[PDB]
């Protein structure tokens, strides 16, 4: 359902506070720190961007996976069934809620086991040895954990509005796509409505690109210190990427995994 | 869910938008057109961003001490635009054209209808569009106890008279001048019960409850400081 | 100027469903008839709701009854009881919006024909019980004398922020998920709301107005506590640092070691009110008499640096989250004592002098503070930690005989002088704020403009200015202990 | 003041050279700080009496009592003032004289039910009486 | 994945068949699947049409998880039965579908003048929260029989429900016949691909005369001749030239008047172009509703229930 | 910070609350600052309460009790 956030099942189940995140990853953060599972997070993220650029399928299944990928883990244990089988399964469920198409059967195997030895062997030396039916008992069991919430509501359309409202179309787009595009690593969509998400990305453009937005944002009447740790978290975000790099970590992360047993 | 904040019923920016992530009804979008391109080929779905959408550029520098100023600068100058600026002494003003009708006696069953509602429990915000003057000022004490309406409406609508017949004049003190039509009025019960007891009348009973509301009002009127004092308890 | 701007107070509105109690006289019938009429105007003209009655028409919500108290409690026992226990022409034109995502207050009122009198109130204790849970959860009872009605504006929009503020709003119990589904998140704060551990009638409290926010996450709690007439009954009152929170206590001890047990009583009260909410605290006792010898012992020894640091690896134990974060545990940063008493030493005069006047129609308060070291040159230091004087312009209301036994003559002045002194001072439990500051002067001089901050929160809006003077956790102390004084 | 009352009960019907130098070593001998006058048990040596007080006031050995307690002073507030009854009694003394006086004035001052107990708190708990 | 964690699931499931007496009596067979009616150890219990979730079936459940109205059907739970791998679905009871008396009429003016009505308020709903129905038929309109609320009428079977607040294909890309052929607009009935939310508008106006009549106005290119018939040819999208007055008369046989408010409502229904037929809040701002008796919330208003109970199959 | 300036007197047939805005009162009078809604403190601390599970707190008659 759209046009209605205020009484979707995502804005009144599924957003989450704070606190209730970190009590929930505890189990997790048993085996590995916070930077760890952290980063694991931002990899695996990373995956589901690669499979679907890989599937030539559009940026809003994407980010539909990512959050089914996010919700799932939010609160359930990393070791109870393989991060690696994660992936296909929300791609497939994202695409058929968006009504774009369904996969074929051979055909994730070829979008999957084509991506994780081209751009991710290091990661996994071995192959996928993954089928479609630990995938249909896998989305079967997961649209049962996730209280049949399927709708997910996303900042692109408030972020369309408000760059029409705004008037600079063609210099801040580009920015603000890419800047939302960024903020799917984090938590911050499980914990905050989407609309505060994109006006923290219009301020932070046109900043970047130093455009006097002054009266733009002081005149509208919403709350602007709830903006400012979502501002925190994305200065924070970038400052770890520095010092964050792929082939080198994750034969020391993935090796530390707890792996489920069969 | 009683600790979520919820935004549904508090527009954003309500010259140029509406409710916040509410989208409603448009009846001028894309979904809605049919050009003869759009039946054959079906829906036009092009990326908002041409291009890579789907590429997010991560490596671009960022200055969070020029971010964090820059929000402290927007912050800052909406306390001084959330200020409600200090304005000199005034009298009140009316647009008269809008505010009341001119003639009260055009339907004697309207009549019947506002000071019902001004007996009634609605706020007098909605009242206050539209009310009623009449040819003089002593109508108003006489309909307003036949309908018994509490005193704090009754003392509104007094504040109504006054400043329309200031409006008009305009192109006088209020407080005795009022105070007179209220002690005349007052005056003239006093011939009811006073010789009619002596040689029970529905004329008389007319006069009770008409005088004791009045008095009453007149009782509530004086401890508002709304009247002068003076000449009042001379009569 | 309340009605006048039209403002909206905090709770947003509660709706209030009343019935009136009155005896079979024809005159004093009349009186009441108007007086509530009048009266669900003024509550209704002020932006509070509706002050509509029972939606059942009985005599415009009014019922009847009938030394004489006995025909009258048993008509009040036999009849509250079972009582309290396809056209559309205008809905064409609109359509209906949907299913789409509150009860009315009760408050019965009760005229005092009498000019002891807790018979009246004896309905209330037989109401309570004959209910169902749902019902008598939210029951308030409001008692107004007779001669309101017949001998006299001010009385009418005291009577109203009273009844709002007396409302105390339950938090729901059911939240209306209807998530469909054998298990998931929607089920998991369902069922974790029903767990026997959580408390019921929560009673949420909203003033129409509390203290504006002053520019880590924390809380200051102040209490504060005095003895009633006799020395059976120890009275405490606890309020937040914006008064958001409006909480007392009754706490007996009766002897025909007998102190420390009342002392250790009072603090887990105090410690149940924090560990109702998830941030750490910063705690600050007030003693409305003065500080004797023997109370301070219990004060400095169950509340020492190290009880404080061992209720805090205790609390870790039944919380999981507790443990992971500092700043969700209710924990306590600091502790501090404050006596209060007078010092009826000094007089200033308003009238000498070396564009407006203070004392005729304004109130001001003036501090002064000193560390006062014992000379200029083990758990308990000097007597006096430090002081500072509490001058006010402010009168005050109806103190006790006790609290002006000292010296009398300073009573009738209209300057008042007060007199406050430190005797804990507990910094840094945890391990800058002002009360984390180990300098003796600026411990006072946080507390005290925050005991002015919520001495301003007692202006009635009939009032022009506050109606007393002191903190309103020792008003509504001192309004018990009038309570208690009069009808006890 | 006197007039209201009358009002409302209107409308009721209708509807020697060594004596003054020892009184000079005791009374007005005891002329001490008021800043010290919310002051509490002593510090020095952990008692209810300590500095010169034990020549005022009717053994023990108290050590250079350095701090500002005076029992003298200390026992005008405590005799009528709010106060802990164990601790009024330390004050005064059980065993001295007026021990048994305000004993007896409280048991003079005293000489029902749970629920109702807890209805007089709540009327009394908002802000308006 | 692995056994501690299915049996854990295992305990907190509960089972259909233990808390229902689904099976016999099965009162409603169609191909969306079979309606048994049962209760806890009435409700109407369905069961869907082929092993796992289908299209139809991810359809059902991504839309009345988050939709609720008094005129549109709900669903109180659903069940996962893993040992054939089926989707079992439990909504209320309804006592009478409107097929029952449409067939047992083949008329009081005054309850078609509320089910026009009960009807074009809940698809304005519908509408308003960004979905089609994409389906309108008689037999899934269901009324409320001598329960807790008399009248009120609900929508159901919306297994071809589609969102349309952004087709990322086209529409008829995934569907090449969306609804059955006795009420297909002739506007996909000429090969629109992408069709607007003006379908529904022309499937409510035929089951409307439907009901007007008592009989089926469009009965069986099998029916483009029909709608030619009934509308005339039109004189005044795609595959027009290879296709190579009715409306008064039609209505006149029927015992219709044509200088009527319903028969003015009736043609402004039903248009050849989308843009020129009204949606559906422009409906209910017509005054044959207002015109003598209005619409009622029980549609019955106190009359007894002359048709009978759905026969078990 | 926040003193006391003036005194200014005002007719009372000039208070009315016909007219919408304040015409006889100055809201710079005041210093009035119009902010934004929020949740009350102690509310979200009802459901910040809900995931601790905390120690029991007494039933408020338990203080009433014999020695
Ligand atoms: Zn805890
Ligand atoms: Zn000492």
């Amino acid at each position: 359902m759209a046009g209605n956030f205020w009484q979707s099942s995502h804005y009144l189940q599924w957003i989450l506070d704070k606190q209730d995140l970190l009590k929930e990853r505890q189990k997790d953060l048993k085996f590995l720190s916070e930077e760890e599972y952290w980063k694991l997070q931002i990899f695996f993220t990373n995956v589901i961007q690669a499979l679907g650029e890989h599937l030539k399928l559009r940026q809003q299944v994407i980010a539909t996976a990512t959050v089914y990928f996010k919700r799932f883990y939010a609160r359930y244990s990393l070791k109870s069934i393989d991060p690696v089988l994660m992936a296909p399964t929300c791609v497939f469920l994202a695409s058929k809620v968006e009504e774009f198409g369904v996969v074929s059967n051979t055909r994730l195997i070829a979008a999957a086991t084509s991506v994780l030895k081209t751009r991710f062997s290091y990661a996994f030396p071995k192959e996928f040895p993954y089928r479609m039916n630990h995938i249909l008992e896998c989305e079967f069991y997961l649209l049962e954990l996730m209280d049949c919430c399927l709708i997910v509501y996303h900042p692109y359309r408030p972020l369309l509005q408000y760059v029409q409202d705004m008037g600079q179309e063609d210099m801040l787009l580009p920015l603000a796509w890419r800047i939302v595009n960024d903020t799917y690593r984090t938590d911050l969509c499980l914990l905050y409505p989407p609309f505060m998400i994109a006006l923290a990305c219009l301020h932070v453009a046109c900043v970047v690109q130093q455009k006097d937005a002054r009266q733009w944002f002081a005149e509208l009447s919403v709350d602007m210190e709830k903006i400012l740790e979502i501002i925190r978290v994305i200065l924070k975000l970038y400052e770890q990427w520095k010092n964050f790099d792929e082939r080198k970590e994750m034969a020391t992360i993935l090796s530390k995994m707890p792996k489920p047993k069969p | 869910a009683f600790g979520i904040l919820s935004y549904e019923h508090r527009p954003l920016k309500r010259p140029r938008l509406g409710p916040p992530d509410v989208y409603p009804q448009d009846p001028k979008q894309k979904e809605d057109e049919l050009t003869a391109l759009n039946v054959k080929q079906g829906f036009n779905n092009q990326p908002a961003v041409s291009g890579d959408e789907h590429g997010s550029a991560k490596n671009v520098s960022f200055n969070p001490a020029k971010i964090s100023s820059n929000f402290s600068s927007i912050i800052a100058e909406k306390l001084r635009c959330n200020t409600l600026p200090d304005t000199g002494r005034r009298k009140p003003q009316v647009n008269q054209k809008d505010n009341f009708w001119l003639v009260t006696a055009r339907s004697q069953s309207a009549i019947n209808t506002w000071f019902t509602d001004l007996a009634g429990t609605k706020p007098l915000t909605q009242l206050a569009k539209k009310v009623p003057i009449f040819s003089k000022k002593e109508e108003v004490f006489g309909y307003l106890a036949k309908y018994t309406v509490p005193v704090m409406r009754a003392a509104w609508l007094i504040k109504m008279t006054c400043a329309y017949y200031a409006a008009i004049s305009e192109t006088v003190d209020p407080f005795m001048e009022w105070t007179q039509i209220i002690t005349k009025y007052l005056w003239e019960q006093l011939q009811k019960m006073a010789e009619y007891y002596r040689p029970l009348p529905h004329d008389v009973e007319v006069a009770i409850r008409q005088w004791d509301y009045t008095e009453k009002l007149a009782m509530f009127m004086f401890q508002d400081g709304m009247l002068d004092r003076h000449e009042f308890l001379t009569w | 100027y309340w009605e006048r701007l039209m403002l909206e107070p905090y709770g947003s509105q509660r709706d209030i469903a009343y019935v009136v109690l009155c005896p079979e006289n024809e005159a004093l019938l009349n009186g009441a008839k108007s007086f509530f009429r009048d009266l669900t105007a003024i509550y209704e003209s002020c932006r509070l709701g509706q002050h509509r009655p029972v939606s059942r028409l009985l005599t415009d919500g009014i019922m009847r009854v009938g030394s004489k108290l006995k025909l009258y409690a048993q008509v009040c026992r036999y009849d509250l009881g079972p009582y309290l226990a396809t056209m559309d022409r205008d809905k064409v034109g609109i359509p209906t919006d949907g299913d789409s995502h509150y009860p009315p207050a009760i408050v019965v009122y009760i005229i005092d024909p009498f000019t002891w009198t807790l018979g009246l109130l004896r309905c209330f204790l037989e109401m309570v019980q004959t209910l169902p849970p749902h019902i008598k959860s939210t029951v308030s009872v409001q008692i107004i004398p007779c001669q309101y009605l017949l001998q006299p504006p001010q009385h009418l929009k005291s009577l109203a922020f009273s009844a709002f503020t007396q409302c105390r709003r339950p938090l729901p119990t059911s939240t209306n998920v209807k998530t469909l589904t054998g298990f998931g998140p929607g089920l998991a704060m369902e069922t974790a709301l029903r767990s026997p551990d959580r408390p019921e009638c929560i009673r949420l409290y909203a003033p129409p107005f509390i203290l504006a926010p002053v520019k880590q996450k924390y809380n200051v709690l102040f209490v504060g506590y005095c003895l009633s007439h006799d020395q059976r009954w120890i009275l405490a009152s606890c309020t937040d640092l914006y008064g958001e929170l409006l909480e007392t206590c009754i706490i007996n001890i009766d002897v025909p070691s007998a102190r420390k047990f009342g002392l250790q009583k009072l603090w887990e009260w105090c410690l149940g009110l924090v560990q109702m909410s998830s941030l750490p605290w910063r705690v600050v006792i007030g003693r409305l008499g003065r500080i004797g010898h023997g109370e301070l012992k219990d004060w400095s020894c169950l509340l020492s640096r190290r009880n404080l640091q061992s209720l805090s690896k205790r609390l870790k134990d039944m919380c999981r989250m507790c443990g992971i974060s500092a700043a969700d545990s209710p924990s306590i940063l600091s502790a501090c004592l404050v006596a209060m008493e007078p010092q009826g030493s000094f007089v200033i005069m308003p009238d000498s002098v070396s564009q407006l006047n203070t004392p005729q129609d304004t109130s001001c308060t003036h501090i002064l503070v000193f560390p006062t070291s014992a000379s200029v040159q083990p758990n308990i230091l000097q007597q006096p930690l430090a002081l500072g004087y509490f001058v006010s312009t402010a009168k005050a209301g109806p103190l006790p005989d006790w609290f002006w036994s000292a010296c009398p003559q300073a009573q009738y002045q209209c300057p008042l002088f007060l007199k406050a002194s430190l005797h804990l001072h507990v910094p840094s439990v945890q391990s800058s704020h002002p009360l984390d500051s180990n300098q003796t002067s600026d411990v006072l001089r946080f507390v005290l403009e925050q005991y002015n901050a919520l001495s301003w929160l007692t202006c009635d809006p009939a009032t022009q200015d506050r109606r007393s003077c002191l903190p309103i956790h020792f008003v509504v102390l001192n309004q018990l202990y009038n309570f208690i004084m009069n009808m006890l | 003041q006197t007039v209201d009352p009358q009002s409302v009960q209107k409308w009721v019907k209708f509807s020697s050279l060594y004596v003054n130098l020892i009184l000079s070593e005791s009374v007005m001998n005891l002329f001490k700080d008021c800043n010290f006058d919310s002051c509490c048990i002593c510090v020095c040596n952990m008692n209810i009496k300590g500095a010169d007080v034990g020549v005022y006031i009717p053994q023990e050995a108290q050590y250079r009592c350095t701090c500002g307690f005076s029992a003298v002073m200390n026992r005008k507030f405590g005799n009528n003032s709010g106060l802990f009854l164990e601790d009024e009694l330390d004050i005064i003394g059980r065993n001295t004289d007026c021990g048994k006086e305000a004993e007896k004035r409280f048991e003079a001052l005293r000489a029902l039910s749970d629920d109702l107990i807890l209805l007089l708190q709540d009327q009394c708990t908002n802000l308006f009486s | 994945m692995d056994y501690d964690f299915k049996v854990k699931l295992s305990s907190e499931r509960e089972r259909v068949e233990d808390l229902f007496e689904y099976e016999g009596c099965k009162v409603g067979r169609g191909t969306y699947g079979h309606v048994y009616k049962a209760k806890r150890k009435d409700y109407a219990l369905k069961q869907i049409e082929g092993t796992g979730i289908s299209m139809s079936a991810c359809r059902e459940i991504a839309l009345l998880r988050e939709l609720k109205h008094p005129n549109v059907i709900s669903l109180q739970k659903v069940f996962l039965s893993h040992a054939d791998r089926k989707v079992w679905l439990l909504f209320d009871y309804a006592e009478h579908d409107l097929w029952h008396i449409i067939k047992f009429h083949r008329l009081p003016r005054g309850m078609v003048k509320s089910l026009l009505y009960q009807i074009l308020d809940g698809i304005h709903y519908l509408h308003a929260n960004w979905v089609l129905h994409r389906d309108l038929k008689p037999a899934n309109i269901l009324v409320m029989g001598e329960g807790p609320e008399r009248g009120r009428v609900k929508i159901a079977d919306m297994g071809f429900a589609r969102l349309f607040n952004s087709p990322l294909k086209p529409l008829a890309d995934l569907d090449p016949v969306v609804v059955t052929f006795w009420y297909r607009a002739p506007e996909l009935l000429l090969g629109a691909r992408h069709y607007t939310k003006a379908i529904d508008i022309w499937a409510i106006g035929c089951i409307f005369a439907e009901l007007l009549t008592s009989e089926p106005i469009f009965h069986c290119h099998d029916q483009l001749d029909r709608i030619f018939n009934v509308m005339g040819f039109p004189a005044d999208m795609p595959e027009h030239s290879t296709l190579m007055c009715s409306l008064i008369k039609y209505m006149e046989k029927h015992k219709v008047k044509p200088d009527s408010k319903a028969f003015h409502l009736l043609q402004k229904l039903l248009t050849m172009d989308p843009i020129k037929r009204i949606t559906s809040e422009q409906a209910m701002q017509d005054p044959y509703f207002l015109e003598d008796p209005l619409p009622t919330s029980d549609v019955f208003a106190g009359c007894q229930i002359p048709y009978p109970k759905r026969e078990f199959l | 910070g926040l003193q006391v300036s003036t005194k200014q007197k005002i007719s009372p047939w000039d208070l009315f609350e016909g007219l919408k805005p304040s015409a006889p009162l100055s809201w710079g009078w005041f210093g009035t600052v119009r902010v934004d809604r929020r949740v009350a403190r102690g509310e979200e601390q009802q459901r910040l309460l809900l995931y601790h599970t905390h120690l029991r707190p007494r039933p408020r008659a338990y203080y009433l009790e014999p020695l």
